[PDB]
RNA sequence: CGUCAAAGCACUUUGCAAAAGCUAACGUAUCUGUUUCUUGCCUUUUACCAGAAACAGCCGUUUGUAAGGUGUGCUAAUUUGACUGUAUAGUUUUUGUAAUCU
């Protein structure tokens, strides 16, 4: 049931045993998957009804699906300074002399 | 370290090896008294010698002849009869015959390098096979 | 049980209530251990409310 | 459980709920249980067809509930973490 | 019950104020006084009776009567962090052991 | 586990019970169980037409109880 | 000849030799890392100051690669690991394990695919979330540098043998070798379009090869002399310009080398205090980045 | 408690509650005054309590151990004490000989006595300062303590005699060293040791146990001298430097 | 007098305990405002009794639960709702802090 | 490193038994009423001295008659003498019983009295009615 | 106790950094010094006497972090953190009062 927790705050549409559909934002679920939906709209065959905060029973629920993503360094020791390149008179690798 | 007559009795396997440890202690005392014939650091070389030898004796007791119980061996290390760090070095590959522990650490050298004794003789020239100044060591490397 | 230093018996009794403590918790001072046990056993003071 | 906690939160407000019949009830919630049995006052029942009646005191059994329309300002009710043994979602101060 | 408690009770009943009694520092009966459970119950009962007497000295109405069976008295140990009643502890039995 | 329903205030009062299938029974509540099984005495049944028959002592299974109603002010 | 405040800018930081410093694909940011087990993030334009450090790595940053999103950073460590650092928050995302030696090189794909080689004579390709090597290729001698084609089926791995191996991830047929080198290949870099490969080897010759399915024999285009490698056996980098007409390299002779892709030496500019591990060009302007084993990184034109 | 943090051995007073409480009745005047003076010192300490200031952890011993000129080992305490006494004596001898002051004799008990009658020139040249004399007297006290322990180790005295001797040493620094001359603020510590002696004595010699030698409860005086040394160490190091 | 400074030092007279910013709680402040404004869930009462019988500890019991940030002090009780340096000195409530 | 300890209950009980001569027997803290640190700070500030406690320097020497006047405020003419104002009052209530009250410090007013008496003999049960406690008989009440 | 996650773990050495924010024991302990004032004893200086203010030093403590050491392991051990964590076909949710038409 860990996956079910991942659906918190997502927007959900739930088909019911009646056949209606509630769409809204999930607030909290249950062991019997009682759902709490905020800002809920009703889909009665399509007719629109504002419901608001709605608690669905576990038995009433048939299926559910998501419709939207959930609403959503300190420092370092580095310091820069301009400088030029100094040409050496040698042509040899560092190890070899 | 020092044990009284009323102290807790050492484990069972101690008494048969007690006399030779006593001999080690006796000669350590003699080396303390013995003076002369060396520079400021050469006179202190035989100390490490005997110390390594004593620790090697205990190491030989456990790991090569299993003549002592594990309880007695932990007791011996806890009573400083052996150097735990030196034995730990002896238990890893490349340091089977380590002389002492000052010839492995690089913070005590001028140029941040180990001692000459740690170096295999095959890559060392014939002329520079000299006695270590730290402990008189004549070759630590496991190859030799 | 909390005071009298009975770790195993107290642990078993709390396990029966599904109250689970970390092993380092039984080795606490008597008074903070009492507070921890009482806060796990009797949660929010809902009786007063 | 958080859902029954919210249902308990609702008591004293006006909540609308519909049962397995299809009738919707509009009244003041006065009691609630873990089974979601509800006690109501001043109910205005709207039947499935549309007939409107009135009731004074009812004790609706929980098993015959489809959903409830909780008042909106309970959206900010706190959802507390529930341990294994705890049966009521409450603020915690012990281990968990 | 002390002198200021008596004054508070008198002024509250004189002003028609419901009173909820919290019997604090219960843990001192167990850890300090070391009373046996029965004598601890007697001590609690005596304190409640003293509060009820102080109430009755003003108005003998039954509306102002504090006693645990009315849910009007809470046993608390705020240092150890608990404050229960008869009904709260009873519920804490019921949730564990059924219906 | 289970839980006892709160019905002490409903005891020994004239009550109306709505069962499943559009039933309806009067009566005085006399007892209840964990599963809301209720017991009624000297009760009266309503039919769809509307005439009341004396139905008597009744022991309703709690599974079928839709609502329990009192009428007093 | 750019938007830089100064023609030449010295960057001071780090507590040991810096081994890699790579530009953001957008050309707005870049990071650096080395033997100090630390990653420093910088700002290309403005005051050029640090805005974050990436602590937690338990080893030297042998190589690192920016992500196309410019939001996550992948770092290769000498301690047989491959960490994924979130640039904008600085927390551990994931640590990919499975190698058996020092992870030498790293490369990223146009698709979240990572590739790497290590001294255990293996090559491993990683998904950004799999946390495990989905494909593994075993060789006989340790591998030193990788290049992944942006199209996503051919990988070029250069190692001790002095011959570049081309591996087809799907085909697993390897009977096609880009012979021509004679010593250790320090670095490989693919052209922007995906047609030419830049190779640097310890045999002192920087060579350029073509990356096409079809060839007219002797796939070797041309070689460049001068870039010499010291006795420290360092991993010297090579870079492809944004227009892929100037090829760059670093040499252990304190020289930064830029060639015109036609065999004519263009830049010989000195300026480093030690062996220069990495060199890179800006994808928008004519900036050249230097990274030497002297705790310093140079800006360019 | 049942859980703590292992305070240092000298951070445990063990008799603080004796004078933090009231004085027992029917005591001589000196005991009452001792109680009052110790309470005064405690109150003065508590009044000027400063919240500790933040600072990074630094320690001389770790810095010295980092160098190659210092080594480490484990030895008996009496051996370490003998070594410290001998080293201090050698150091004091080497400064009395790099001055040409070879006619002055520093005996093994740390007394500077000339070996011959001195002219005015020698007497003015051989005048040392407060730093040298203070350090010499501290060294003399240390040698007294280590010599007591050595006597106990030889079997010349038993444990009870050793404890009594140590208590006497710590209570009678002003009569055994003469260190007070070169730093007179030691008199506070001397007064404190006398006060502690009074408390312990009048709580020790009660009943069957009477007057005489034997009281060896030397922890309070010992920690008093430790806390004097804590403050005098930086001053002496600066002066000797 | 010599005591009067020429340049007065910057003095901020703090008398009570007061958190500069509102500490977090287990609930939301808007929720509490909704209960106070649009609900009958508000109870107004006083906590009274004798001296040192534990009435401030009763409120500390609730503060420990609603305010997770607060922690018990080292050597005494929290004594929330004291908020006066004088009361913290005498270790007893002198004012009626709501 | 020997930096933290955890002891059992029998061990702590036995240590408490062994070192029983060197620990207080108060467990109340009401014993130090006017003889604790804050009272001493107040006494030092006011220059008074409780006859069992320390004596300090005045800390405030500014009491010269610079005003040269009695201010007709503290004069006997208009003052009711009932009981002398002892210094215990001036230390207990520093801000009421004396003017010129600067640098004084306030102390804890009261503590709940401890009612724990340790058992005399272990054979008795831990929970036992002590005869010193008065019996609970209060048939002097008029309840509802 | 259980599940998930990442961290080798236990002990220990050294370096760096920090330690009141909401009135409160970094240390339930306790020394020394400087400057500016006021005192005590005083033939002058150090050395002193005892109170205050402002400053410092020393003996110590805690935490974070980095690199190592010893002993055991990676063919497993321990620690840390998080968790909406448990049964159950027999009325109150998950082993169907369903289909049938309208
Ligand atoms: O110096 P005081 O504190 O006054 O104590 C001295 C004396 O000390 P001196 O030897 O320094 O004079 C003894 O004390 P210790 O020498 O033993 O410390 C002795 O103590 P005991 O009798 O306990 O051995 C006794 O003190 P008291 O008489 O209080 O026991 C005596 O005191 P008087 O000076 O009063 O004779
Ligand atoms: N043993 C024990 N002590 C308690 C308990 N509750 C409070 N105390 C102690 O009671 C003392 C006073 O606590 P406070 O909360 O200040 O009591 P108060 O009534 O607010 O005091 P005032 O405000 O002056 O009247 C403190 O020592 C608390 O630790 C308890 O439940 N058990
Ligand atoms: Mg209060
Ligand atoms: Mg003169
Ligand atoms: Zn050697
Ligand atoms: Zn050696
Ligand atoms: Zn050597």
């Amino acid at each position: 049931t860990t996956k079910m927790v991942s659906l918190l705050n997502h927007s959900l549409n739930v088909t019911t045993k009646d056949g209606r559909t509630f769409v809204g934002q999930l607030l909290a679920f249950d062991g019997f998957m009682n759902l709490v939906l905020s800002d809920c709209q009703e889909y009665r065959h399509e007719e629109k009804r504002m419901l608001g905060l709605v608690i669905l029973r576990g038995e009433f629920i048939v299926s559910l699906s998501v419709q939207g993503p959930p609403p959503m360094l300190l420092s370092g020791p580095g310091v820069a300074r301009p400088a030029g390149r100094g040409i050496p008179l040698g042509q040899a690798p560092v190890g070899l002399a | 370290r020092l044990r009284t007559s009323r102290t807790k009795r050492p484990p069972d396997g101690f008494d048969e090896i007690e006399p030779t440890l006593i001999e080690f202690q006796d000669r350590m005392r003699q080396i303390e008294n013995t003076m002369g014939k060396g520079t400021k650091t050469e006179m202190l070389a035989p100390i490490f010698q005997l110390h390594h030898q004593r620790s090697r004796y205990i190491y030989d007791l456990y790991y090569k002849r299993e003549a002592i119980s594990t309880e007695l061996y932990n007791w011996l290390l806890k009573q400083n009869y052996a150097d735990g760090n030196l034995i730990a070095k002896w238990k890893k590959p490349g340091y089977e015959k380590l002389c002492c522990l000052r010839c492995i650490q690089t913070a005590e050298s001028k140029f941040g390098s180990t001692c000459i004794c740690r170096v295999p003789k095959s890559k060392l020239d014939k002329d520079q096979r000299v006695r270590c100044t730290h402990c008189g060591c004549n070759g630590c490397a496991s190859c030799d | 049980l909390t005071i009298s230093d009975e770790a195993e018996k107290l642990k078993k009794h709390l396990s029966s209530f599904q109250i689970y403590l970390k092993p380092k918790d039984y080795l606490l001072d008597p008074k903070p251990l009492l507070q921890l046990i009482c806060a796990s056993f009797f949660g929010f003071p809902v009786g007063f409310v | 459980s958080l859902c029954i906690k919210l249902l308990h939160e609702t008591q004293g407000h006006i909540v609308t709920m519909e049962l397995e019949n299809g009738s919707t009830y509009r009244g003041k919630l006065i009691e609630a249980e873990d089974n979601m049995n509800c006690q109501m006052r001043d109910i205005s029942v709207t039947a499935r067809d549309g007939r409107v009646s009135h009731l004074d005191q009812v004790y609706i059994r929980g098993s015959h509930i489809r959903f409830l329309i909780v008042p909106d300002m309970l959206r900010n009710a706190p959802m507390f973490k529930v341990g294994p043994g705890r049966s009521v979602p409450l603020p915690t101060r012990g281990r968990r | 019950v002390m002198i200021n408690t008596t004054r508070i009770i008198k002024h509250a009943i004189l002003h028609d104020m419901p009173i909820v009694l919290v019997l604090n520092k219960v843990d001192r009966l167990i850890l300090e006084l070391r009373l046996p459970p029965n004598d601890a119950y007697h001590k609690l009962r005596h304190v409640i009776d003293e509060v009820n007497d102080n109430i009755c000295q003003i108005s003998k109405d039954l509306k102002y009567r504090v006693s645990p069976e009315l849910g009007n008295v809470c046993f608390a140990s705020c240092d150890l962090g608990y404050c229960f009643t008869l009904s709260s502890f009873a519920k804490l039995y019921i949730d564990r052991h059924g219906g | 586990k289970a839980g006892a329903p709160d019905l002490k205030k409903y005891l020994d009062r004239q009550v109306f019970v709505q069962l499943n299938g559009s039933r309806k029974v009067y009566g005085v509540l006399r007892g209840y169980d964990i599963f809301l099984n209720i017991v009624l005495e000297d009760s009266i049944e309503e039919k769809v037409d509307g005439e009341k028959v004396k139905i008597g002592s009744v022991a309703i299974r709690g599974n079928s109880v839709i609502m329990i109603e009192t009428l007093d002010k | 000849t750019s938007d830089l405040n100064v023609p030449n800018l010295q960057m001071f930081g780090h507590t040991a030799e810096v081994l890699v410093a790579r530009f953001d694909p957008s050309g707005s940011y870049f990071a650096s890392g080395g033997m100090d087990r630390q990653i420093l993030l910088w700002n290309v334009f403005g005051d050029v100051k640090n805005y974050g450090v990436l602590n937690g790595c338990k080893g030297a940053i042998t190589d690192l690669q920016w992500s196309r999103d410019s939001r996550v950073v992948y770092c290769s460590s000498s301690d047989t690991h491959l960490m994924s650092w979130d640039a904008v928050s600085g927390q551990k995302i994931r640590k990919h394990k499975g190698h058996a030696g020092v992870v030498n090189a790293l490369d990223v794909l146009k698709v979240e695919l990572l590739t790497s080689v290590s001294d255990d004579c293996t090559m491993k390709v990683w998904d950004s979330r799999s946390k495990d090597c989905i494909k593994t290729i075993e060789e006989k001698y340790p591998l030193t540098a990788v290049a992944i084609a942006q199209q996503g089926t051919q990988v070029f791995i250069g190692g001790i043998d002095g011959a570049i191996k081309i591996w087809d991830l799907r085909n697993n047929h390897c009977s096609h070798v880009l012979k021509g080198h004679k010593d250790i290949i320090t670095s490989l870099a693919i052209s922007k379009d995906g047609s030419s490969l830049l190779s640097n080897s310890m045999d002192n010759t920087v060579r350029i090869f073509d990356v096409k399915p079809f060839a007219s024999a002797q796939r070797q285009l041309q070689i460049f002399e001068g870039a010499i490698h010291g006795q420290e056996h360092n991993l010297l980098g090579v870079a492809w310009s944004r227009n892929s007409r100037f090829v760059g390299a670093g040499s252990s002779d304190k020289n930064v080398y830029v060639w015109s892709a036609t065999g004519d030496l263009r830049y010989v500019l000195p300026g480093h205090e030690g062996s220069v591990n990495h060199v890179d060009f800006h994808p928008h302007q004519d900036i050249i980045l230097s990274c030497s084993s002297d705790r310093t990184i140079f800006l360019g034109e | 408690k049942r859980s703590g943090a292992t305070k240092r051995a000298q951070d445990v007073p063990l008799i603080k509650h004796w004078y933090l409480e009231h004085c027992p009745p029917n005591q001589p005047v000196k005991v009452r005054v001792s109680y009052q003076k110790l309470l005064k010192s405690h109150v003065m300490n508590k009044l000027h309590m400063a919240h500790p200031k933040s600072h990074t952890n630094r320690s001389l011993l770790r810095q010295l151990k980092n160098t190659k000129f210092f080594q480490s080992t484990s030895i008996d305490w009496v051996e370490a004490g003998l070594q410290v006494c001998r080293q201090g004596y050698n150091m004091l001898q080497l400064l009395i000989h790099r001055k040409g002051l070879t006619y002055l004799h520093l005996d093994y008990n740390c007394n500077l006595k000339p070996t011959k009658t001195l002219t005015t020139k020698e007497r003015k040249k051989s005048r040392f300062g407060n730093a040298f004399h203070l350090m010499r007297e501290i060294l003399r006290l240390t040698k007294l303590i280590v010599d007591s322990h050595v006597q106990y180790r030889l079997g010349n005295i038993d444990a009870y005699q050793l404890a009594d001797g140590l208590h006497y040493i710590f209570n009678h620094v002003g009569q055994l060293t003469g260190m007070y001359r070169y730093k007179y603020r030691l008199m506070r510590q001397i007064r404190a040791c006398k006060d502690f002696k009074h408390l312990i004595y009048y709580r020790f010699n009660t009943g069957p146990v009477g007057k005489g030698p034997g009281c060896g409860f030397w922890a309070p005086s010992w920690r008093v001298w430790l806390f004097f040394l804590r403050g005098i160490v930086p001053l002496l190091e600066r002066w000797l430097g | 007098p010599l005591s009067q400074p020429i340049i007065e030092p910057i003095r901020h007279k703090r008398i009570a305990i007061e958190t500069t910013n509102v500490p977090d709680t287990v609930y939301k402040k808007e929720f509490l405002f909704g209960l106070l404004t649009g609900t009958d869930d508000v109870r107004s009462f006083i906590v009274a009794g004798h001296l040192h019988h534990g009435k401030s500890a009763l409120l500390d019991l609730l503060v420990y639960y609603t305010h997770p940030d607060t922690k018990p002090p080292k050597r005494r009780s929290l004594r929330y709702t004291d908020t006066h340096y004088l009361e913290r000195e005498r270790v007893m409530s002198i004012k009626s802090t709501p | 490193t020997y930096r933290r300890w955890k002891l059992n209950l029998p061990q702590m009980a036995n240590l408490h038994r062994l070192g029983y001569q060197l620990l207080s027997d108060l467990r109340d803290d009401n014993y130090f009423y006017l003889f604790n640190d804050n009272s001493f700070f107040t006494a030092k500030a006011l220059n008074v001295a409780i006859p069992g406690g320390p004596k300090f320097e005045p800390l405030y020497k500014d009491e010269a008659p610079e005003m040269e006047d009695w201010n007709e405020f503290n004069d006997i003419y208009k003052l009711i003498i009932r009981h002398p104002i002892k210094t215990e009052y001036r230390i207990a209530f520093p801000y009421l019983y004396n003017s010129r009250a600067r640098s004084v410090a306030l102390s804890e007013y009261h503590q709940p009295s401890n009612v724990f008496v340790p058992p005399e003999d272990p054979d008795l049960p831990a929970f036992f009615w002590d005869p010193i406690i008065n019996p609970i008989t209060s048939r002097q009440l008029t309840l509802h």
